[PDB]
C-alpha cells in the first residue's frame, strides 16, 4: 500500500513509447509495462474512461530497474493535462502538475531539470544529459543560439525561419534569455517534433531549436542523414532528465543512489545502446 | 554566524595555484577577454611529498571553480575562506581493522575541516551515500591522454584490456577514477595494472606522459581536453567512455544546499556557465 506508488509519464519516443494492448489478451507482453490513459467520452462532459495501454522505452527500462532495486510497485499512467510541465497563471500543468498536486508520487519520463520546476518539485540526479540544441539541414552556417541570424533575425533578408515546440523548458529558456528572438519565433511554433522534422526537410523551416537528447536522437535516425545538430551535437544550458518527486519526498535518497549505481556499474550504457542508437 | 570554510584542490583549468607576491597579495592579471582575473587567498601546504609535515602558507587561487565560488557567495550572501586539501587528494573510502575512513576533500568535509567542497569533484554513488551533491555544474566524462604518435583506440584497446609491462597506464590515487576501476569487476584486469602505477596528482601524471614514463593517463575529459589544447605533444584518444558530472559538495544537513543547487541551475540557464567555459576552458585549440 505505502509501497505501491502512483507514477506518471508521457509518450516521447524513444524515451517513452505507447502501444495498444492486445484485444484478445488485454495483457502487455514482451518488454512492455501496463500504463493507462484517461480518455474523454465527449467534449460536453467530464466523463472519461481509463484505457489500458502498454509502455516501453528507455525511461521505462529505468523505471523497471528502480522498481526492482528500490523495492516498490507502481500504477503507471500517462498525463493528459498538458505535457512536460508549464506554469499557467501560477498553476503547474503536465507531469510537473501531477506531482505538485499529489496525483503522482513521481514523474518518470523525458522530464527536463530546470530552476523554476525545482522550486515546486524535487528532482533526482540527472540520468540522461540534455539541454538546448539546434537542428538544421547539413551545411547550414549557424554558430549556435547566439548567432546573429537568431538574435537579430530581421538583420537578414530574407530572414532566417526557425521555431520550437512551445510550452516546454526550451521555450521558457528562450523567452527569458532572448526576448526579441522569442517574439519573432512564435510564428514558427511547431505542433510537435514530427511536424518540425517535416517542415525542415521540405524547406519550410531553416532551423528547429529544442531538447538536445531528442534532437540528437532524431539526427542519428534521419533518413539519409540530412538533418544534423550544430556543433557536432552541441548543448546550450546543459542539464538533464530527472525523476521528479514531491518536495520532501522520502523516496529521493534511494532513487538518487540507485541511479548513481546504475551509472557507476555501466548499466546505463546498455540502455543507451538498446534505445538511443542510429546509423547516422 | 560564521564564514564558510571552502576546501579545494589544484586542478587546472578549474583551480590554478600560485605563490603570493612579496607583500603577500596576488598579482593583478587579465583574462583572454580583457577582464581582471578574480583571485582569492588560499592557504595550503608547501611540502606536498607523501609522509611529510603539512605546514601551510598563503597562496593565490583562481579559475573556473574560483569564479563559481565567487558567484555563489555573492548570490547567497555568505563570506568564506579557502584552503587547499591537506593530503592533496579528491577522496575515497579506504579500509583502515574493520573501520573505514574517507581521505582527501571528502574526509575534510565530513570531519568539519571544510563546510563546502568547491572543486572538479565527480558525483558518484560512493560519495553520495555520505555527502550532499549539487546538481552538476559541469557535464563531462573520462577519456585517455597519450603522447602524440601513440595510437590506441580507446577503453577496449587490447594494450589496455590484455595489459603488459610494455605499455603502462594509470590514473590518480584516491580519485573517482580509482573508485570506478575498483568498483567494476569487468574492469578488474585493468584495475590491477593501474594500482602499480597510479600517481599522487593529475599534474604529475600529465608530466609523466610528456616524459614518456607513462604511456596513457585515464582522467577527466574536462581536464585532459584542456591539457591537449595547450600542450601540442599530447592528445586524447577514444572519446568519452563514461560520463559523469562535477557537483558542489556539502554535508547532508547544510542549510545552503537547496539554494546552491538552484544557483547552479540558474547559471546553466542564463549563460553564466557558458561564460565560464569560454573564459577558462574552450579558448585555444
Ligand atoms: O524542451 C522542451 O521545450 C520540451 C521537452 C522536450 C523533451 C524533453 N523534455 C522537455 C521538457 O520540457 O521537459
Amino acid at each position: 500500500d505505502d509501497n505501491h506508488l502512483s507514477i506518471v509519464t508521457l509518450e516521447e519516443r524513444p524515451f517513452v513509447i505507447v502501444e495498444d494492448i492486445d484485444p484478445l489478451t488485454e495483457t502487455c507482453v514482451r518488454n512492455t509495462v501496463p500504463c493507462r490513459k484517461f480518455v474523454k467520452i465527449n467534449n460536453s462532459t467530464n466523463e472519461g474512461m481509463n484505457v489500458k495501454k502498454c509502455c516501453k522505452g528507455f525511461c521505462i527500462d529505468i523505471l523497471k530497474k528502480l522498481s526492482r532495486t528500490v523495492k516498490f510497485t507502481y500504477d503507471l499512467y500517462l498525463v493528459t493535462n498538458g505535457k512536460h510541465g508549464k506554469k499557467v497563471n501560477n498553476v503547474w500543468n503536465g507531469m510537473i502538475g501531477e506531482v505538485v498536486y499529489q496525483r503522482a508520487v513521481m514523474a518518470v519520463g523525458s522530464l527536463t531539470i530546470n530552476e523554476e520546476r525545482s522550486e515546486v518539485v524535487d528532482f533526482s540526479v540527472p540520468f540522461v544529459e540534455t539541454g538546448i540544441s539546434v537542428m538544421v539541414s547539413r551545411g547550414t552556417q549557424v554558430t549556435g543560439l547566439s548567432d546573429k541570424k537568431f538574435q537579430r533575425p530581421h538583420d537578414y533578408s530574407p530572414p532566417f525561419r526557425f521555431g520550437t515546440v512551445p510550452n516546454g523548458s526550451t521555450e521558457r529558456n528562450i523567452r527569458n534569455n532572448y526576448p526579441y528572438m522569442h517574439q519573432y519565433m512564435t510564428r514558427f511554433n511547431q505542433r510537435g517534433v514530427e511536424d518540425a522534422l517535416v517542415s525542415l526537410k521540405t524547406g519550410k523551416l531553416d532551423a528547429f531549436i529544442y531538447d538536445a537528447a531528442v534532437l540528437n536522437y532524431m539526427a542519428r535516425k534521419d533518413e539519409g542523414c540530412k538533418l544534423v545538430t550544430i556543433g557536432s551535437g552541441y548543448i546550450f544550458a546543459t542539464t538533464g532528465y530527472g525523476i521528479a518527486l514531491q518536495k520532501g519526498s522520502p523516496w529521493k535518497r534511494q532513487i538518487d543512489l540507485a541511479l548513481l549505481q546504475f551509472v557507476g556499474d555501466g548499466e546505463m550504457e546498455e540502455l543507451e545502446t538498446l534505445w538511443l542508437t542510429g546509423i547516422c | 554566524s560564521t564564514r564558510l570554510k571552502i576546501v579545494t584542490i589544484h586542478q587546472e583549468p578549474f583551480v590554478y595555484v600560485k605563490p603570493t607576491m612579496s607583500d603577500g597579495t596576488c598579482k593583478e592579471e587579465f583574462t583572454v577577454n580583457g577582464d581582471p582575473v578574480k583571485k582569492v587567498i588560499c592557504t595550503g601546504p608547501n611540502d606536498t611529498s607523501p609522509g611529510s609535515p603539512r605546514h601551510t602558507v598563503p597562496q593565490c587561487c583562481y579559475g573556473f571553480c574560483i569564479d563559481l565560488l565567487i558567484k555563489l557567495a555573492r548570490t547567497m550572501n555568505f563570506t568564506y575562506e579557502v584552503h587547499l586539501v591537506a593530503d592533496g587528494k579528491f577522496g575515497t573510502q579506504e579500509r583502515v581493522s574493520n573501520k573505514k575512513e574517507w581521505n582527501g576533500m571528502m574526509g575534510e568535509l565530513l570531519s568539519g575541516q571544510a563546510d563546502m567542497i568547491v572543486a572538479p569533484l565527480t558525483i558518484n554513488n560512493e560519495r553520495a551515500q555520505y555527502i550532499e551533491f549539487s546538481k552538476p555544474f559541469k557535464y563531462q566524462g573520462l577519456t585517455i591522454l597519450v603522447k602524440k604518435g601513440t595510437r590506441i583506440t580507446g577503453i577496449n584497446d587490447p594494450r589496455l584490456r590484455n595489459p603488459s609491462d610494455k605499455f603502462i597506464y594509470a590514473t590518480v590515487k584516491q580519485s573517482s577514477v580509482d573508485i570506478y576501476f575498483r568498483r567494476q569487476v569487468e574492469l578488474s584486469t585493468m584495475y590491477r595494472h593501474m594500482e602499480k602505477h597510479n600517481y599522487e596528482s593529475a599534474a604529475e601524471a600529465i608530466q609523466a606522459v610528456r616524459d614518456n614514463k607513462l604511456h596513457a593517463f585515464i582522467w577527466d575529459s574536462a581536464v585532459l581536453e584542456f591539457e591537449a589544447s595547450q600542450k601540442c605533444d599530447l592528445v586524447t584518444t577514444g572519446e568519452l567512455f563514461f560520463r559523469s558530472g562535477f557537483g558542489i559538495g556539502m554535508r547532508k544537513d547544510s542549510p545552503w544546499k537547496q539554494n546552491v543547487s538552484l544557483s547552479i541551475l540558474k547559471s546553466h540557464e542564463n549563460g553564466f556557465m557558458e561564460d565560464l567555459d569560454k573564459t577558462w576552458v574552450r579558448y585555444q585549440e
